[PDB]
């Protein structure tokens, strides 16, 4: 990096050059400044409504919630909750604060101790395919956590319910509560149950001295995409003022690149953020204030 | 609940290279780009459905639902005024219903007992000219509700039964992974019968996460009438003139053209 | 997942990047080399001429 | 015939730190590909000459 | 007769059984049994049907 | 894991399955890209006789 001389040699590998032209690589200029543009948003997102909830739903009702205008800050929780299983799917954990996400929607239910493990994709029992299924293509994240100390009764607690027969398997992200009577023999059941005539719905037994795999457990899982579709929950990240005409390394609604920054004659679509090349590369940009 | 239904057997036509939508929600500028998903293929068979008096023709059946449909509206006046969509249409299943009455638009999900012939009615008034929306039956009851909206309060003229069609309204419905996605576009046109041929996009119009098992779905329709004989049933009522065309989607790939604008303007069916 | 370096280098931590950004890097050494032999051909046609 | 030049790190990279960080294991290569190309392009003024 | 036993056998002296002529229709262990560890390595448990 | 796609299929659902896909159709590719360059050759050869 001294001297083109020193350039050639390097790409030569030897000591030693002789006559010639020796074509180089390019011209080459580094940012200076590392620039932020972040929306302007306020208030804190509303995680006690949702975790630190006084009552969850059944699980074949579950619960589907909205989520947006919200600073995605999750240390707050860092005091007052233990979660015992947390994963991603569509994302690394450790770029969760230098995103913005677009569509957030939040799921809430309980279940037993020992079926936490059919919340993912791929998956297949009695939750997985009557109650709750998730698509192949799934980006977000699952978290669940035991709840022995609230949803547990001394008599049994018999609020919570599940389904147990169901004619086929669900697809994803679909409900169903209806309460006919499922027929298993082959007399038809025409109304009222019988030998072969049950009542699909059954409910969960809780006691405050079951087993582990017995008591109950909280689940919430959140879905979101990233890029395209303008966002409106953002991390805990400061903004910078704009500079332009200069090459600098930006980050705008968690797009993260390297270029100079110039104005433009387009005009965008109210529903439109990003705007590509036709080699697949970003090249115009909205810009979230201002 | 409706009688005097005078009968003929129905109609038939094709569809132009019309029926495309937006795929994503990403600019792009004079391009040529290749994409396979649900479409409507070019020259399809299409159904035609009337709605007229000179014959009391009214035509609200129930159709099969499957991979989506798309819907075109051709009047002068605000007939069409939503859809029902449902597995089986009764109180033990849930069901959706959009519908306009003539001051809010309301979208819900719930467990509703639909009627047998369900439909909104405007009663037109002597001297004092005036419509006020007089008749509205679409269901019995609703028990349990999951989704819920409201739009903010207008009004809209009623009557307008005059000259030939000056609107023309497209739609389309899709259902996937608990997502109901509908497109639309409106249009001003004039012509007398025979949706015309041409070509338009079909912005997105709404995503809504419902999440329900959908395989048939109905037609809205408002009537109205004046002093004419009571009864309501075989009571006489005056639809004017309003057509709709359906079709089915089916998955294609297609060829589109991305204008200087951002503006698709062009596609190929291969 | 991407054509974009920019989209995995955003959602993804290196370890796990780095599979997506070898796959790249493979395809496109493909595709220069495919040029260069084209090329190579061509010359060969044009020197005989 | 027309002369070519190609430059691999700003074609496959472009302009990126963790990429052509990983090209070094491949970079052998490169130096190959351009002793084709200038072989064409020397070839070039003779063939005029 | 397999998961519903009275008695099951030492680890080092371990128990094999031969399976033959069924209908293997595991939905009828819904109500009964709760699994804690479930997982198949060779094929994907939504083909197993 | 095999050379069959209906095997793949069949085994496996669509997420677990892509992966041997790809490496399928990449190495169909690269065959198919090598026939066609053997061919070049060949017709070169044949143009000058
Ligand atoms: C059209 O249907 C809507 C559906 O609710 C009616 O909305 C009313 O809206 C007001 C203001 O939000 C509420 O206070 C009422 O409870 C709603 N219900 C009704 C039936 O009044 C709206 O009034 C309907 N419009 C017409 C002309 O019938
Ligand atoms: C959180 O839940 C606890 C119940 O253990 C309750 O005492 C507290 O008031 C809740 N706080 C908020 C902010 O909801
Ligand atoms: C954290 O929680 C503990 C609960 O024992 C409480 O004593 C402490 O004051 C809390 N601190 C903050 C900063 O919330
Ligand atoms: C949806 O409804 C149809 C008609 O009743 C039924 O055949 C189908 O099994 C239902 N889908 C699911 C996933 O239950
Ligand atoms: C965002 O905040 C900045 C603060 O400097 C302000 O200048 C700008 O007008 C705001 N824009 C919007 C859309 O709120
Ligand atoms: C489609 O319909 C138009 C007008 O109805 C007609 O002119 C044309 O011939 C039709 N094409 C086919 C293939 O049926
Ligand atoms: C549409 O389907 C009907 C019903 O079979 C048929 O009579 C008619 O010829 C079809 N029209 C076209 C254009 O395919
Ligand atoms: C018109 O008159 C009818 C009765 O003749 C009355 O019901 C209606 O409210 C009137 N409309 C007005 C005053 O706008
Ligand atoms: C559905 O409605 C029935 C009728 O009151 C009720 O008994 C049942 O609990 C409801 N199911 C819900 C709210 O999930
Ligand atoms: C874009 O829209 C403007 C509107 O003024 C129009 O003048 C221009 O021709 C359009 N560009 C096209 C169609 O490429
Ligand atoms: C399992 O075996 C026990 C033996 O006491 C019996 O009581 C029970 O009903 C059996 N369960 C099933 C599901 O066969
Ligand atoms: C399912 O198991 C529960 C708990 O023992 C029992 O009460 C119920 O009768 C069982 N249902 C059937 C259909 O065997």
């Amino acid at each position: 990096a001294l001297d083109p001389l020193s350039e050639t040699k390097c790409t030569l590998k030897s000591f030693t050059v002789e006559k010639g032209i020796y074509q180089t690589s390019n011209f080459r200029v580094q940012p200076t400044q590392s620039i932020v543009r972040f929306p302007n948003i306020t208030n804190l997102c509303p995680f006690g409504e949702v975790f630190n909830a006084t009552r969850f739903a059944s699980v074949y009702a579950w619960n589907r919630k909205r989520i947006s205008n919200c600073v995605a800050d999750y240390s707050v929780l860092y005091n007052s909750t233990s979660f015992s299983t947390f994963k991603c799917y569509g994302v690394s954990p450790t770029k969760l604060n230098d995103l913005c996400f677009t569509n957030v929607y939040a799921d809430s239910f309980v279940i037993r101790g020992d079926e936490v493990r059919q919340i993912a994709p791929g998956q297949t029992g009695k939750i997985a395919d009557y109650n709750y299924k998730l698509p192949d293509d799934f980006t977000g994240c699952v978290i669940a956590w035991n709840s022995n100390n609230l949803d547990s009764k001394v008599g049994g607690n018999y609020n919570y319910l599940y389904r147990l027969f169901r004619k086929s398997n669900l697809k994803p992200f679909e409900r169903d509560i209806s309460t006919e009577i499922y027929q298993a023999g082959s007399t038809p059941c025409n109304g009222v149950e019988g030998l072969n005539c049950y009542f699909p719905l059954q409910s969960y037994g809780f006691h405050p001295t079951y087993g582990v795999g017995y008591q109950p457990y909280r689940v919430v899982v959140l879905s979101f995409e990233l890029l395209n579709a303008p966002a409106t929950v953002c991390g805990p990240k400061k903004s910078t003022n704009l500079i332009k005409n200069k090459c600098v390394n930006f980050n705008f609604n968690g797009l993260t690149g390297t270029g100079v920054l110039t104005q433009s004659n387009k005009k965008f679509l109210p529903f439109q953020q990003f705007g590509r090349d036709i080699a697949d590369t970003t090249d115009a940009v909205r810009d979230p204030q201002t | 609940n409706l009688t005097t239904r005078t009968q003929l057997p129905p109609a038939y036509t094709n569809s132009s290279t019309r029926g495309v939508y937006y795929p994503d929600k990403v600019f792009r500028s004079s391009v040529l780009h290749l994409t396979q998903d649900l479409f409507l293929p070019f020259f399809s068979n299409v159904t035609w459905f009337h709605a007229l008096h000179v014959i009391k023709r009214f035509d609200n059946p129930v159709l099969p639902f499957n991979d989506g449909v798309y819907f075109a509206s051709t009047e002068k006046s605000n007939i069409i005024r939503g859809w029902i969509f449902g597995t089986t249409l009764d109180s033990k299943t849930q069901s959706l219903l959009i519908v306009n009455n003539a001051t809010n638009v309301v979208i819900k999900v719930c467990e509703f007992q639909f009627c047998n012939d369900p439909f909104l009615g405007v009663y037109y008034h002597k001297n004092n000219k005036s419509w006020m929306e007089s008749e509205f039956r679409v269901y019995s009851s609703a028990n349990n509700c999951t989704f819920e909206y409201v739009s903010q309060p207008f009004l809209i003229d009623l009557e307008g039964k005059q000259g030939n069609f000056k609107n023309l309204r497209e739609f389309v419905f899709k259902n996937i992974d608990g997502y109901f996605k509908i497109y639309s576009k409106h249009t001003p046109i004039n012509l007398v019968r025979d949706l015309p041929p041409g070509f338009s996009a079909l912005e997105p119009l709404v995503d809504l996460p419902i999440g329900i098992n959908i395989t048939r779905f109905q037609t809205l329709l408002a009537l109205h009438r004046s002093y004419l004989t009571p009864g309501d049933s075989s009571s006489g009522w005056t639809a004017g003139a309003a057509a709709y065309y359906v079709g089915y989607l089916q998955p294609r790939t297609f060829l589109l053209k991305y204008n200087e604008n951002g503006t698709i303007t062009d596609a190929v069916d291969c | 997942i991407s054509s974009v370096l920019n989209d995995i280098l955003s959602r993804l931590d290196p370890p796990e990047a780095e599979v997506q950004i070898d796959r790249l890097i493979t395809g496109r050494l493909q595709s220069l080399q495919t040029y260069v032999t084209q090329q190579l051909i061509r010359a060969a046609e044009i020197r005989a001429s | 015939m027309t002369k070519t030049s190609v430059d691999c790190t700003m074609y496959i990279c472009g302009d990126s730190t963790e990429c052509s960080n990983l090209l070094l294991q491949y970079g052998s290569f490169c130096t190959q590909l351009n002793r084709a190309l200038t072989g064409i392009a020397v070839e070039q003024d003779k063939n005029t000459q």
